[PDB]
RNA sequence: AGUAGUAACAAG
């Protein structure tokens, strides 16, 4: 394998310097010993050059800065803790085979409707084109009850409303750069940084009213073999200890509903690349009688799936049920235009109350990515159970014992998980397990940048205050620069400010 | 690109696989309770036609029985 | 109450927990528009830590490249790229001495994997870059086109099938003073052509804020870059301090292996420190020279043949091209209007549209820029070079026994090319801390820079590396995220048996739990009985083979017998995954069900090939 | 149709009594049919009203 | 409008 002239001559110009031909470096290579060139290297150097260790003290770390600026807003696909849901008992036969006629059903099974009215406009936006819209939706139902052949699906006329609030027509001509070389305004796209936000109340009672138990059973799970092996046995306590708690969460509930709605509307957008179609919100859960029943939370209207790559946006407008009035927390509605729709009838202890009921309708974007991993949130379910049994798992290695019966057995609270004014609240397994799939469902849900940043920078902070809390003497070599790191990803998501504030307060509660 | 979804939409449909003509004849076209189990529309590219997973089922549940002995023999690493 | 989870770390140790600080159940961040900015601002940033250097011209093909070797010393902690190659071939002697005969029989390998090497190694890969449609396809089809393209220019030697063989054509086609395209290409063009590296933006990566740029090279040094990263395995191989290419178990054992020899000599009068730190701008800080060096002295006493094939990578990577992408798009707001620039015209083009951070790296480019591709001769692009890099670092890692350092402190521990843990042990903190400024300055004279934001020193006892956590002898494997485990898409026995296999081979690789395999399980019966519309005959749910699959569970008398896609139960198990169904639950079937599920005359037919192994429509 | 849907222990049917005056395959035929007609509503793009 | 975040989608 000889080299040739132009090789030769690249090879000539990919030299170190003072080296004239690849043979003159080569026998220079072949004939070389080692004499003390590292520590003459090391002398000529100045003393600038040097790693300190600084130490790790108990008074050294101090809380995260959070950002200031205008209250956070919700920034969700759909509602999770004002969703009202109008149910039906679907029976052992009849199967769901088609959700249009499960949602006209679960309509008409309320008569409390009045004429809608805009209690909080939107800024930003046309108010009338969504009150139009939401006449329409009625509207466009009443034509499939004297329609001579009842239809699967329905597609929305394109009325002028829904042109505005869908985004037709709104991206600008693709012109060639020859055609408008002299343009006096002709300049690239704003790469502008996300406006800062400061943190709000709102999500703290999201989380909380996340991980709180429910009347229903949202998830059925099929059988496995036999167990053997005692590991199977463990196992199998351990999953069943798992689900038989966890199966009732509202995380569950979401975990359904997002799978369903991405579902959908991946389907529609699919078949439906040039149609309004109209995609109702709906979930199926068992009873604890031991009977089906079907939930509806709204209608979702999708405008154009013409998509060619994974991040293209396809523009819909939801509109969802809800019974918590907009203006006790206006900040968190921002982007969301708010009307009054009826008055529900409620019965309870006290008797009959009559609720006024309210129609969030806002305009929403996804992209193929975030629909393809919408519709796989049940994996937070696998995730969450390997947060728990590897950490119980640990709790055998350092005890040489299998510690599975040790800790689901144990009828007393015995982890830190909440904080209240008189001190940290105490909880049973259960609440942990709780906890932690709601965790993993809003990651999953708020899934940004900027948390998967901060999330990484954090970890060695954490890992830092263990090593000081096992009097191990830490070090560190820029502390400076990893707080400007974390302190970087905190920009405006609720989430991550909401990790953040936790993070300041487990640092706070550590070292008392 | 993903096929998971192109199975899915596959299977919706009413006649996702694909088989030799012979199948006209050693099933019928339609079922005890009147399902259609095979279309007589040709496929584009060869004379295969059209078969449901009905078919599959039905095959499965009633058809020619033999003897079949070699498959634990033949396939070793499997079994 | 508010609930706090990150107050559970209260009680618990956050290596047992760390599981809930990996939030990898949301959609990773894409990227929207092109890498043209991020392969600029890699390029400026690579040529700023050389500022130093020498600036020569090219004559082959004209380009200005920098020479930063043998450059002036650091006098801060700031990055730089100036590498002493004595000091390079210093470490690579010391550590041939402490390790005797590895580079002999890691050649000796080498060249017997050469010599029996085929052609087809290079169909296998990631997506590749096409020079002649100047695009990203994939290795097939490039191998394909590159070899009608050098079948239409005459040159046809590799038809043998020996990799040696193509590299050889790829040897003589750079002599060609024409070239032709199934568009005339003359030398130099070609030449330019051949070095072009395509650059985009890497999608799907976790643990970063901001996107970063990945480059990929043609189909000319694929052949080279497999013989090179083929002999730094070798060399590897016999290295315990490497950390590549051992699983997940291996690693644990080295981890395990590495703390007990450190602490099986210390004694109560010495002290021990353990670091963990990663290093920063690693692509853009390896000279290609410093490689061509390294190999030079590997491949001592060797046929000329072998050590020129070695030293062809390393000469090709030190005048390689780098690609600009796509371009840039500019919108009118009056007009309206939305144009794209390609990247061959930010050669020429006016300051006023853009601002002013990209109209500064475009004048800061622009020196650097010709044809539209941009020299960059100092540092690796992504990551062609890792286990190179690897024996680099552990070079250095070998260098800290206290028959070199000749003092009371002494270093060892492991690196992964970018991870890196050490642990140093001395009498007293003093030394401890001259022990770590030792391996600072050693490593900052090779061209090795340690992150001091991501590197934290504490006592030994509890470190991590390369996502594993190590605690009192304790190891966690959490480097890697769970697969969707869903139906794979081709029929049914196969997706039964592909998700099977993908469930044991992550229990048995990524430590999958049981409890968590068993849940996993359940959710890929469910997603299978769903898709397939394969729901036991004794459900009350309603489908199209509903009736079919109730008259195969009415006309049976063994219901374990059935596959679980004719309604059967589902027997898999932990103890079972490594098992067919078919064979399973082979000795449960019935005489005619299993006389007709695998009849040979069956249509369906032209993992056991049953009637379930059907073909589906385009 | 979901009554028709709630049974499960169908059959290949067979004429038992024959008419005495009457072509008796016709009738059989018609069974069959009713049969198919039912199917082709499941498949049918648009669920009608009336068969 | 909205999605989105260092550059793009809001069809060609
Ligand atoms: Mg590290």
């Amino acid at each position: 394998f000889e080299i040739t002239g132009t090789m030769r001559r690249l090879a000539d110009q990919s030299l170190p310097p003072n080296f004239s031909s690849l043979e003159n470096f080569r026998a220079y290579v072949d004939g070389f010993e080692p004499n003390g060139c590292i520590e003459g290297k090391l002398s000529q150097m100045s003393k600038e050059v040097n790693a300190r260790i600084e130490p790790f003290l108990r008074t050294t770390p101090r809380p995260l800065r959070l950002p200031d600026g205008p209250p956070c807003s919700q920034r969700s696909k759909f509602l999770l803790m004002d969703a009202l849901k109008l149910s039906i008992e679907d029976p052992s036969h009849e199967g769901e085979g088609i959700p249009l006629y499960d949602a006209i059903k679960c309509m008409k099974t309320f008569f409390g409707w009045k004429e809608p009215n805009i209690i909080k406009p939107h800024e930003k936006g046309i108010n009338p084109n969504y009150l139009l819209t939401w006449k329409q939706v009625l509207a466009e139902l009443q034509d499939i009850e004297n329609e001579e052949k009842i239809p699967r699906t329905k597609n929305m006329k394109k009325t002028s409303q829904l042109k505005w609030a869908l985004g037709e027509n709104m991206a600008p001509e693709k012109v060639d750069f020859e055609d408008c070389k002299d343009v006096n305004d002709l300049k690239q796209y704003d790469s502008d940084e996300p406006e800062p936000r400061s943190l709000a109340c709102w999500i703290q009672s999201e989380f909380n009213k996340a991980c709180e138990l429910t009347d229903s059973s949202w998830v059925e799970l099929d059988e496995i073999g036999e167990d053997v092996a005692p590991i199977e046995h463990i196992a199998s306590m351990r999953r069943n200890y798992f689900t038989a708690e966890v199966s009732h969460c509202r995380a569950t509930e979401y975990i359904m509903k997002g799978v369903y709605i991405n579902t959908a509307l991946l389907n529609a957008s699919c078949a439906a690349m040039d149609d309004f179609q109209l995609i109702p919100m709906i979930s199926k859960c068992r009873t604890k009688e031991g009977r089906r029943k079907t939930n509806l939370y709204g209608f979702i209207i999708k405008g154009r799936s013409h998509l060619r790559n994974d991040t293209d946006v396809v523009n819909f407008v939801s509109m969802e049920f809800s019974l918590t009035d907009p203006r006790l927390e206006p900040h968190k509605w921002e982007k969301y235009c708010v009307l009054e729709i009826g008055d529900m009838l409620l019965r309870t202890a006290v008797g009959q109350v009559s609720r006024p009921m309210f129609l969030y309708v806002r305009t929403n974007g996804t992209s193929k990515i975030k629909m393809k991993w919408g519709m796989e949130m049940r994996r937070c379910l696998l995730q969450s159970l390997q947060q728990i049994e590897s950490m119980i798992e640990a709790e055998s290695s350092v005890k040489e014992k299998d510690l599975t019966k040790e800790f689901f057995e144990n009828k007393s609270e015995t982890w830190p998980i909440g904080e209240s004014p008189k001190g940290v609240e105490e909880g049973s397994i259960g609440k942990v397990c709780r906890t932690l799939l709601a965790k993993s469902v809003f990651n999953s849900l708020y899934a940004s940048p900027q948390l998967e940043g901060f999330s990484a920078e954090s970890r060695k902070l954490l890992l830092i205050v263990q090593a000081l809390r096992d009097n191990l003497e830490p070090g560190t070599f820029d502390l400076e620069g990893l707080y400007e790191a974390i302190e970087e990803c905190l920009i405006n998501d609720p989430w991550v400010l909401l990790n953040a504030s936790w993070f300041n307060s487990f640092l706070t509660h550590a070292l008392r | 690109k993903n096929p998971a979804l192109r199975m899915k939409w596959m299977m919706a449909m009413k006649y996702p696989i694909t088989a030799d003509k012979r199948i006209m004849e050693m099933i019928p076209e339609r079922n005890e309770q009147g399902q259609t189990l095979w279309s007589k529309t040709n496929d584009a590219g060869s004379d295969r036609v059209m078969v449901s997973p009905l078919a599959v089922t039905w095959w499965n549940r009633n058809g020619p029985t033999t003897s079949t002995v070699h498959y634990p023999k033949v396939y070793k690493t499997y079994f | 109450m508010d609930v706090n989870p990150t107050l559970l770390f209260l009680k618990v140790p956050v290596q047992n927990a760390i599981s809930t600080t990996f939030p990898y159940t949301g959609d990773p961040p894409y990227s929207h528009g092109t890498g043209t900015g991020y392969t600029m601002d890699t390029v400026n940033r690579t040529h700023k830590y050389s500022e130093k250097g020498k600036w020569t011209t090219n004559t082959e093909t004209g380009a200005p490249q920098l020479n930063p070797i043998d450059g002036p010393l650091p006098e801060d902690n700031e990055p730089s790229g100036y590498a002493q190659t004595d000091c390079v071939l210093e470490a690579m002697a010391f550590l041939e001495e402490s390790h005797p005969g590895i580079f002999e029989n890691s050649c000796l390998e080498t060249m017997e994997i050469v010599q029996q090497t085929r052609v087809d190694k290079l169909t296998q890969g990631r997506q590749t870059y096409d020079w002649t449609l100047n695009r990203n396809q994939p290795a097939a089809t490039a191998l394909a086109n590159t070899i009608e393209v050098f079948r239409s220019n005459g040159l046809t030697a590799n038809e043998s099938g020996r990799l040696i063989d193509f590299l050889k054509d790829v040897m003589d086609s750079m002599d060609k003073e024409e070239m032709e395209i199934t568009q005339r290409l003359n030398k130099r063009s070609y030449l330019i052509r051949a070095l072009t590296l395509n650059t985009m933006t890497k999608d799907a990566e976790r643990g970063k804020l901001k996107r970063r740029a990945i480059a990929t090279p043609g189909m000319q040094i694929r052949g080279f870059v497999y013989f090179v990263e083929a002999l730094a395995r070798s060399i590897c191989e016999k290295l315990e301090q490497s950390g590549l290419p051992v699983g997940g178990n291996e690693k644990k054992a080295k981890l395990a292996n590495v703390v007990r020899k450190m602490m099986t000599n210390s004694q109560d009068t010495e002290l021990s420190f353990t670091i963990t730190g990663d290093n920063t701008k690693w692509n853009e800080n390896q000279n290609p020279r410093m490689f061509l060096a390294m190999i030079t002295y590997i491949t001592r006493n060797q046929p000329e043949w072998f050590r020129n094939v070695l030293s062809i990578a390393p000469i090709m990577f030190s005048n390689k091209m780098a690609r600009l992408g796509k371009g840039y798009m500019f919108e009118s707001k009056s007009m309206k209007l939305r144009t794209q620039v390609p990247a061959e015209m930010l050669a020429n083009i006016d300051l006023k549209y853009f601002n002013k951070s990209t109209r500064e790296k475009i004048e800061k480019i622009r020196p650097l820029l010709i044809d539209g591709t941009a020299s960059l001769s100092p540092g690796m692009m992504m990551g062609m070079f890792n286990m190179l890099s690897t024996v680099l670092g552990v070079s250095i890692l070998n260098l800290g026994q206290k028959k070199y350092t000749k003092t009371t402190y002494w270093w060892d521990g492991l690196q992964s090319s970018d991870d890196f843990a050490l642990i140093v042990n001395a009498p007293n903190h003093e030394g401890i801390q001259a022990g770590v400024d030792r391996f600072y300055r050693t490593c900052k004279l090779v061209g090795i820079n340690m992150s001091k934001k991501k590197s934290y020193i504490n006592r030994t006892g509890t470190f991590e590396f390369t996502s594993f956590f190590y605690r009192y002898g304790f190891v966690a494997n959490f480097s890697m995220e769970l697969p969707s485990f869903g139906v794979s898409g081709i029929n049914e026995s196969a997706d039964m048996s592909v998700g099977v296999t993908v469930i044991k081979n992550n229990m048995i690789n990524n430590d999958l739990g049981p409890a968590t395999a068993q849940m996993a399980l359940q959710l890929f019966i469910k997603d299978y009985r769903y898709t397939y519309r394969c729901h036991r005959g004794d459900t009350q749910i309603q489908t199209r083979r509903a009736f079919e699959l109730k008259k195969l569970w009415e006309q049976t008398r063994s219901k374990a017998g059935l596959l679980v896609s004719d309604g059967g139960p589902n027997l898999y198990n932990i103890r079972n995954l490594h098992i067919p169904e078919v064979c399973l639950k082979w000795e449960l079937m019935d005489e005619d069900y299993q006389g007709r599920l695998c009849n040979p005359m069956n249509p369906f037919v032209s993992a056991v090939a049953t009637t379930h192994s059907w073909i589906p429509k385009r």
